[PDB]
């Protein structure tokens, strides 16, 4: 039912990864680093009612 | 494309999927064979490996155990 | 016959491997019946309010209130200064402070002593 | 073994009520009563952003020194420079180990 | 809470608790999103020995 | 700067002369207007401060604090009007009057030119906060909290007063400009050591320092929502501002008197981050978060470097906004379920999705997600500490981990999982609450866009 | 590797059943790394954070 | 799309089908109301095997406490209907 | 849609490894009363399957023929 | 590999050390040795910007290969002869390195054996 | 999940559960179907070998030994059905389950759509409201003075009664709600 | 590796979605003929992963192995790299054998 959110989530991860890959300074690379980390946290726990996904 | 369940029988297969699968397997094998024919050196090596035991002392310039 | 499994604190003993369950007595059965009766009474009390059409809000759980109060506000009144309590408190509240103080004081003294001698390689060290 | 008659009767009644409720969950035909060009994608999603970015780089980013730095092109023997017209000499008469 | 029976109709299915029963002092440590003490096929201090 | 002071003293009779059903609207509108007027103070110079008159001056460190205070008053007004509906008109006017007086006291406190006037206003801020906590709090603990709030402060601040007057008997003046221009080194004697302690301990208690922090969880849990907002957002920053001002006359003694305070700050940062992992109260988690962040600010102020000062200012502003937002988020659930237990209401994302988004953003900002000003302040302080000693990165690193854990823990405990079956009084979120969270969060990212406005005078 | 894996998988067709060795247990349970490092450090950290830091 | 909307008639057909492939039960003697214990002369282990065959047929596990009580194919069909929210 | 199950009397364990299993169980005096239930996995179109080496060489014939034709053409294309 | 087993199990005294090598003068056994020459000047190699590790004695073939690759861009299968030449020059370099290793091993073993024989003769 | 548990498990129940677990883990070990059938028949023979032991002490001793053997020889990674408590889809759809009382808080504009559904909801609510008191009175009469001793609930007995405590069981969200 | 790893995961997902969200290989039977295109894709991906000559994974993994062979490096690391590159083919064989060969083991409702 929330496929639009899923596609949006996929696109945000891609944007953060481009930020990571194209970075020229350490601060921007850190921005991309933490962005993909947070997007991974959000996408791993896609089914937030399931305990194992949150774990 | 509508395919119904079968219940303990082989699933219904459309010709397109078998055609695609066979074509892609055949093209993979063709590419492998063609590249092996035209780029064999990348698998068997290009230049011979020399044996250091067959090198004379004249070119290696080691004194004959006197000086 | 087969290798034995020994339980630990973080890997407990299975219910089917517990010797105390294979040697049962009628008093054990009575205890189990009493436990089931207590649980059934609590379940019925909960379900009466759970299914009530006119109930609007949160059903108060005395167990949760007791747990939170025990974890928060009941600790100091039940505290006594004992050799164990005093020793654990002094250790865990003083030892880390002095340990880190010694570490940082030694590190900074070494750094300053190197600085005075003029050998620290502070080139391009503009920002501090 | 098996159910008891009270248990069987309760399961039967609960099953009947549950099936009734599930049936009621169905939708009548009118339930959603709602109250009261080809290649435009390549224009509004590719052409406009590239126009804006070209403007911003050409006239604003380039306006300040050392904002767009490119590594120098590689120079090989036998090349001619575009600006000065200078030609690069050849490479020291190869031993030609044919 | 992982060791508790998953096929029982708990009042709180996620926490595997029932209304009114006593709560463990360290429940938030054992919420099954956290430290698990369930039995393992290979005993402790044998997995420790192999890993070390 | 009487153009900001006088409109608040005009808010006083305007509230006391308004109609019974227009107090909230008038107060909110005019407090927003006063905040907009105060926004002009951000135009700061690069060499000196804005010396308005013999009694008031504005620096690049105090101007963001004034702006934050003036921005926080309307938020407190919006958060208070929900639980104050049944109160009588006179008591509502008295509550608004207490908030107005607190704002006026803070406004004069952050801009006083002399140390004695600053002390007088910094101590006058106690009375409205104590009255609010002890009168409009919910449970019986509030009274005790009030006592813990009061004496903990005074026992640290009364000696400072003596020190202050003693300084005026020696240097002849307490004006900050004369004090800065006529500074002299402090010798190595027991008298100078005790003068250092008298000048420092008051602000150390106000932060609070670890071991002197026992009043904070009580005061921040037992106080009403506006009380909690004003205690976490601005009142904790008085200690940091005062320490920054007063450390100009304490050199070079600080070079070795900062050791025990630094060790306490770092180890207590770790300890409070660890405490946050096992908390059954949702408000206490935010309170101990505040303690950890203020410990970071204490370390930054103690090591005395331009980078540490910049990071301290940024972290002060960011933490004020973040903790106020988190307190409001907790208060919404408390108003829905009338209980502060964290594991009581679970799976709230299914029932309140936009509130789940607000919770997610607040928690992400709490754990210092780049490029938020939270991370800017934390990273500047971390780099300054690494320059101070390479080993610090261990302890800070531990904190940088633990923080994130408990942050997400809070989120996953409240928003994820399955809803509690027996809780059926969870109504859809009002527009007032959504507007409150939006007005908390949007300035954070806006300041992220322009981070030089909150980096202090050392920028 | 192809040949050895194919032989070991073809072995599974035989009508023989044997209890697994300790090498199979080590490989199947990921060297017991999740079983030890996700139970000992977490338990000690949470216990110390409640018993000592808080109480 | 996904699986078709399992109906009561299909569930009964599959239950009877799997039962009629068991060697210890006569196909003709079996009815939808046949009892496994009394009518059929099977023991408890045979019931356990039939329950596991049902689980393998329908791809989900029946808890033991619910599994022991099932004694006739009608009970199995009803249990699978309730677990899967089949009303038609 | 509207599909009915096939008859249950066509599933037989004759000519399948299930027959071998029943034979070994017979020598021990035991029996397997569930073989017809698993007979469907061997009866129909799932009767035979390729080997691993056969799976790896799925489309080797067409690919080899195309390669041979291409080599023959290339050998007779350099003659220009 | 066998040289590894020879050094790590047999006599390491007569085995060459890759880190400390050569231990003999370059003109020790040879009467005259020709100084190894270079075909690419430092300036050309700088303008080409090869790499700091590609600037070996076979840089000229790499430079020509890169020039052809740039010239023949759309046809990425036309740069075969010069790639072969660069590969051949690298192979010759490796063969020379193998010859140096063999020279060092033979010199070390011969010198040590000759010194042992001289000591034995002087001890008789 | 649906049936009320008892105070304890009988020996026959323990043996049956051991049989089921052993068969499942043996199937996990024996991947192929014919091999599983062969060793399942062997395991059934092993189980019914001691079926006729009259000494309960020796029966419990055999059960103990069989449990120990099973624990030693269990599969470290057994097969779990996807929606079983250990499966890969155990609590997958719990996030899509919304309680029915939420519909009580819908805006009138939202309720303007689906009129017939909310009419039926009103009928169900009225039924619950009328039946509550009769369910309460039935529960009191049936229960023993010393409180209930089991989690079982009585069914309806009178003319138009309903089984007590039925609302939250009947109006479950769904197994696949969204 | 991006290419064939992503395509292998898509092939696994196709199998999982086909058999009612089932991920265990013990219950996936003869899919060589039931899923011809999936079988072809997974066979090609496993061959590329195992460094089959002149495919995608050959041009990187083969060079990596030859580069670690001719380097002044740790001997234990070299041995572990070789054992790992054998185990790669091992687990690819496991996947193919259990998922695509043999007789069906999935539930009968096809
Ligand atoms: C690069 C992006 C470009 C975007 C261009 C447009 C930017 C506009 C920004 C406006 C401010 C953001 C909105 C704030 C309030 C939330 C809005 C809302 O209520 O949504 C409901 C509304 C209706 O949805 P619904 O159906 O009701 O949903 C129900 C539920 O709420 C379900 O809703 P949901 O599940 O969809 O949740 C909403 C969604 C989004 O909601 C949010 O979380 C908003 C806040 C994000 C996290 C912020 C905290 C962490 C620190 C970030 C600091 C960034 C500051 C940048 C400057 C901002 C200045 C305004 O949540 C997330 O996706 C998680 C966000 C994780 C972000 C990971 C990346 C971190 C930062 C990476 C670097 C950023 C700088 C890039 C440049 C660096 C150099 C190249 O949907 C939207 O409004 C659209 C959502 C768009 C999501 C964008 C998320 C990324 C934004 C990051 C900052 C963008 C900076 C823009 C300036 C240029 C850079
Ligand atoms: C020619 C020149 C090159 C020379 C190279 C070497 C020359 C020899 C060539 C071949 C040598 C190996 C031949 C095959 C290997 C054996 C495979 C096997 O599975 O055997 C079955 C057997 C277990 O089978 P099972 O449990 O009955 O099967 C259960 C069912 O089948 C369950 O069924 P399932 O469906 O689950 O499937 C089970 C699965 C897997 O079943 C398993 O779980 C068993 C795992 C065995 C695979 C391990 C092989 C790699 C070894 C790496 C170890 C690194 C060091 C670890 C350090 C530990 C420190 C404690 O089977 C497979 O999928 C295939 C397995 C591997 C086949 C592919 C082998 C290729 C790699 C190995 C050969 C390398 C060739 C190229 C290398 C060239 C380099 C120059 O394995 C063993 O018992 C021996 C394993 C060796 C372990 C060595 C560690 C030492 C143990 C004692 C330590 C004593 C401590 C003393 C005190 C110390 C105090 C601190
Ligand atoms: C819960 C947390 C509460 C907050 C804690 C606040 C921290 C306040 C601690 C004060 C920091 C240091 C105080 C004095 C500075 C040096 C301390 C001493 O250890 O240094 C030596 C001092 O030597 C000995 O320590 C003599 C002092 C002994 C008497 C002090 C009492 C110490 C016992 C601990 C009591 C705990 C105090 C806090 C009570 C709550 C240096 O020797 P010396 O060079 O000669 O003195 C330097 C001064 N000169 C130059 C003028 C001569
Ligand atoms: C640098 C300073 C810090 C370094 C780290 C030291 C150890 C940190 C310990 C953290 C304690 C945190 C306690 C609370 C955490 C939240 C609770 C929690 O995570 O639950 C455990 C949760 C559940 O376990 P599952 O296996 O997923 O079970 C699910 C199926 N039932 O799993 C976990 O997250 C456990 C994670 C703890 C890992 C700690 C051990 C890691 C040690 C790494 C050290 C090695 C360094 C590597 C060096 C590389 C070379 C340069
Ligand atoms: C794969 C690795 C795991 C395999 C290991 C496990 C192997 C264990 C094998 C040995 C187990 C036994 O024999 S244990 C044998 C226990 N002996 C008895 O129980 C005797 C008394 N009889 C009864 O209790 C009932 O008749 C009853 C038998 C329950 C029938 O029940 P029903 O007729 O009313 O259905």
């Amino acid at each position: 039912p929330f496929i639009n959110r899923f596609f949006k989530y996929l696109l945000l991860f891609l944007i953060t990864m481009m930020i990571l890959v194209t970075a020229n300074n350490l601060f921007q690379l850190f921005i991309g680093w933490e962005g993909v980390g947070i997007m991974s946290f959000l996408l791993i726990g896609w089914w937030h009612g399931r305990t194992d996904a949150n774990t | 494309v509508h395919i119904e369940p079968r219940y303990r029988q082989f699933p219904q297969l459309t010709r397109s999927q078998l055609i695609q699968a066979e074509f892609f397997s055949a093209t993979m094998w063709f590419w492998i064979l063609w590249r092996f024919w035209h780029d064999s050196d990348a698998v068997l090596g290009h230049f011979p490996y020399p044996d250091p035991s067959q090198w004379t002392d004249e070119e290696l310039g080691i004194l004959p155990d006197d000086e | 016959s087969f290798p034995k499994y020994k339980p630990s604190r973080l890997a407990t003993l299975p219910a089917t491997l517990d010797p105390a369950e294979y040697d049962i007595s009628p008093e054990t059965r009575k205890a189990q019946a009493e436990r089931l009766a207590i649980r059934s009474r609590l379940k019925r009390e909960y379900l009466l309010q759970y299914n009530d059409p006119n109930r609007l809000g949160v059903i108060e759980d005395p167990a949760l209130i007791r747990w939170t109060y025990a974890r928060s506000a009941n600790i100091y009144p039940n505290f006594r200064p004992t050799p164990k309590t005093s020793l654990l408190g002094a250790l865990f509240g003083i030892g880390p402070l002095f340990f880190w103080y010694y570490v940082f004081k030694t590190d900074r003294d070494k750094k300053e002593k190197l600085i005075q001698e003029g050998k620290l390689d502070q080139t391009f060290n503009i920002s501090y | 073994s098996g159910y008891t008659p009270d248990e069987k009767l309760r399961l039967q009644q609960l099953r009947e009520l549950r099936r009734r409720w599930l049936k009621d969950q169905e939708l009548s035909p009118r339930e959603p009563v709602l109250p009261p060009r080809h290649s435009i994608f390549a224009v509004t999603h590719v052409l406009i952003p590239v126009w804006i970015i070209h403007y911003y780089l050409k006239y604003h980013v380039t306006a300040k020194p050392y904002t767009v730095v490119e590594r120098k092109p590689r120079i090989f023997p036998g090349d001619t420079i575009l600006e000065t017209g200078e030609v690069i000499p050849l490479m020291k008469e190869f031993p030609d180990q044919h | 809470q992982q060791e508790r029976d998953p096929w029982y109709d708990w009042d709180h299915p996620d926490l595997r608790l029932n209304w009114g029963e006593p709560i463990h002092w360290d429940l938030d440590m054992y919420i099954r999103n956290r430290v698990d003490t369930s039995p393992t096929p290979v005993s402790w201090n044998t997995m420790c020995k192999h890993l070390f | 700067m009487l153009k900001i002071i006088i409109p608040t003293t005009m808010l006083l009779p305007m509230t006391w002369m308004s109609k019974h059903n227009m107090i909230w609207i008038n107060a909110t509108v005019h407090s927003l207007l006063i905040s907009l007027i105060s926004l002009s103070l951000l135009n700061q110079l690069g060499e000196n401060s804005l010396n308005f008159s013999l009694t008031f001056f504005s620096d690049s460190l105090s101007a963001p604090l004034l702006v934050l205070t003036t921005w926080l008053l309307p938020l407190m007004l919006m958060a208070s009007q929900s639980h104050l509906s049944k109160e009588t008109t006179t008591r509502k006017k008295l509550y608004i009057t207490m908030l107005i007086l607190l704002q006026l006291f803070l406004i004069m406190t952050f801009t006083a030119t002399e140390l004695i006037l600053f002390y007088i206003l910094f101590e006058a801020t106690l009375v409205p906060t104590l009255i609010i906590i002890t009168r409009w709090g919910n449970q019986t603990e509030r009274l005790n909290a009030g006592l813990y709030f009061l004496f903990y402060t005074l026992a640290g601040s009364l000696p400072l007063l003596v020190a202050l007057v003693y300084i005026q008997n020696t240097t002849g003046s307490l004006n900050f400009l004369i004090i800065h221009y006529w500074s002299h080194p402090l010798s190595n004697s027991w008298s100078n050591i005790f003068m250092w302690l008298a000048c420092i301990m008051a602000f150390m208690v106000k932060m609070p320092l670890y071991g002197l922090h026992l009043w904070l969880p009580k005061a921040h849990v037992e106080a009403p929502i506006a009380g909690s907002m004003v205690l976490a957002a601005v009142l904790l920053k008085l200690g940091g501002y005062g320490m920054m001002r007063i450390t100009t006359i304490l050199n070079p003694l600080t070079n070795y008197m900062a050791y025990p305070f630094l060790m306490l700050s770092m180890w207590g940062m770790i300890m409070t981050s660890s405490i946050c992992l096992r908390q059954t109260d949702l408000k206490s988690l935010i309170a101990y978060s505040s303690v950890s962040h203020m410990a970071l600010v204490i370390v930054a102020i103690m090591i005395q470097t331009p980078w540490s000062f910049m990071g301290a200012t940024a972290l002060m502003i960011a933490h004020g906004l973040t903790s106020s937002m988190l307190f409001c988020l907790a208060n919404t659930n408390y108003e829905r379920v009338h209980s502060r237990t964290m594991i009581l209401a679970r799976g709230l994302q299914t029932l309140l999705p936009l509130m789940a988004t607000w919770w997610l953003v607040a928690s992400l900002t709490n754990l210092a997600l780049p490029p938020s000003i939270n991370l800017i302040g934390e990273l500047f302080i971390i780099t300054a500490s690494f320059s101070w000693s390479n080993i610090t990165i261990i302890l800070m690193g531990m904190n940088m981990m633990i923080t994130a854990l408990y942050s997400l823990y809070m989120l996953i405990t409240t928003q994820r999982g399955k809803y509690t079956h027996h809780i059926n009084n969870i109504k859809p979120s009002f527009t007032r609450e959504n507007a409150l969270m939006a007005l908390h969060i949007l300035p954070l990212l806006l300041l992220t866009l322009n981070p030089k406005m909150i980096l202090g005078p050392l920028y | 590797g192809f040949m050895l894996a194919l032989e070991l998988n073809n072995t599974t067709y035989y009508l023989k059943f044997k209890y697994p060795s300790q090498t199979y247990k080590f490989s199947n349970m990921l060297g017991y790394y999740p079983s030890i490092m996700h139970r000992l450090p977490t338990y000690h950290n949470l216990s110390m954070s409640q018993k000592s830091a808080s109480s | 799309s996904d699986a078709p909307p399992l109906t009561l008639e299909a569930i009964k057909d599959r239950v009877l089908y799997v039962l009629k492939l068991y060697d210890k039960i006569d196909p003709e003697k079996l009815s939808v109301n046949s009892h496994f214990m009394k009518d059929l002369g099977l023991d408890s282990l045979d019931q356990v095997e039939i329950i596991m065959a049902m689980e393998d047929e329908f791809g989900f596990e029946i808890p033991d406490i619910d599994a022991e009580k099932l004694m006739c194919p009608q009970e199995i069909v009803d249990y699978i209907a309730d677990k899967k929210d089949v009303y038609e | 849609s509207k599909m009915e199950l096939p008859d249950y009397k066509q599933w037989k364990i004759e000519g399948t490894p299930l027959e071998t299993v029943q034979e070994k169980l017979a020598a021990r005096g035991l029996r397997d009363p569930w073989g017809r239930n698993e007979a469907w996995r061997y009866s129909g179109g799932f009767a035979n399957n390729v080997s691993f080496v056969g799976a790896l060489l799925k489309g080797f014939k067409w690919g080899f023929a195309a390669f041979v034709v291409a080599v023959g053409a290339e050998y007779y294309l350099e003659s220009q | 590999g066998a040289h590894l087993a020879r050094r790590y199990l047999g006599d390491a005294s007569k085995e060459p050390d890759p880190l400390r090598m050569p231990t003999f003068p370059p003109d020790y056994g040879f009467p005259e040795r020709k100084e190894r020459e270079m075909v690419a000047t430092q300036q050309e190699m700088n303008d080409a910007q090869l790499m700091l590790q590609q600037r070996d004695y076979c840089a000229h073939y790499l430079i020509q290969l890169l020039k052809c690759k740039r010239d023949s861009f759309p046809n990425f299968l036309a740069c075969k002869h010069e790639q072969h030449d660069w590969d051949y020059c690298e192979h010759l370099d490796y063969v020379k390195r193998m010859k140096e290793f063999e020279r060092e091993r033979r010199l070390l073993q011969r010198k040590k054996r000759r010194e042992q024989r001289e000591a034995e003769m002087a001890r008789g | 999940a649906f049936s009320a548990p008892a105070a304890y498990l009988t020996h026959q129940q323990k043996v049956l559960r051991l049989y089921k677990r052993a068969l499942r883990h043996l199937e996990s070990w024996c991947v192929h179907r014919d091999k599983y059938r062969y060793f399942a028949c062997l395991m059934r023979a092993r189980f019914d070998e001691h079926k006729n032991e009259k000494d309960m002490v020796k029966a419990t001793q055999l059960l103990r030994q069989a449990e120990e053997e099973f624990w030693y020889g269990q599969h470290p990674q057994p097969y779990i059905f996807p929606e079983s408590p250990g499966g890969t889809s155990y609590e997958r759809y719990e996030c899509y389950k919304v309680p029915e009382w939420c519909l009580d808080d819908w805006h009138p504009s939202e309720k303007a759509m689906y009129p017939d559904y909310f009419a039926k909801r009103e009928q169900w609510k009225r039924l619950r409201r009328e039946s509550w008191e009769r369910e309460v009175k039935q529960l009191q009469e049936e229960t023993p003075p010393g409180g209930p001793r089991t989690e079982a609930l009585p069914p309806a007995r009178k003319e138009g009664d309903l089984p007590p405590l039925w609302w939250h069981i009947v109006t479950r969200p769904r197994e696949r709600p969204m | 590796h991006a290419f064939f790893k992503a395509m292998l995961f898509m092939c696994s997902g196709s199998i999982i979605h086909s058999l009612n969200d089932e991920q265990d290989i013990r219950k996936m039977g003869g899919l060589y003929k039931a899923m011809p295109f999936t079988t072809t894709a997974l066979i090609i991906g496993s061959l590329a992963l195992t460094g089959m000559p002149y495919l995608t994974g050959f041009y990187s993994k083969d060079l990596i192995i030859e580069a670690v062979n001719m380097s002044y490096t740790n001997a234990w690391a070299l041995l572990m790299t070789l054992i790992a590159t054998s185990l790669t083919a091992a687990y690819s064989t496991r996947i193919i054998f259990f998922a695509f060969l043999g007789k069906p083991r999935f539930p009968p409702l096809v």
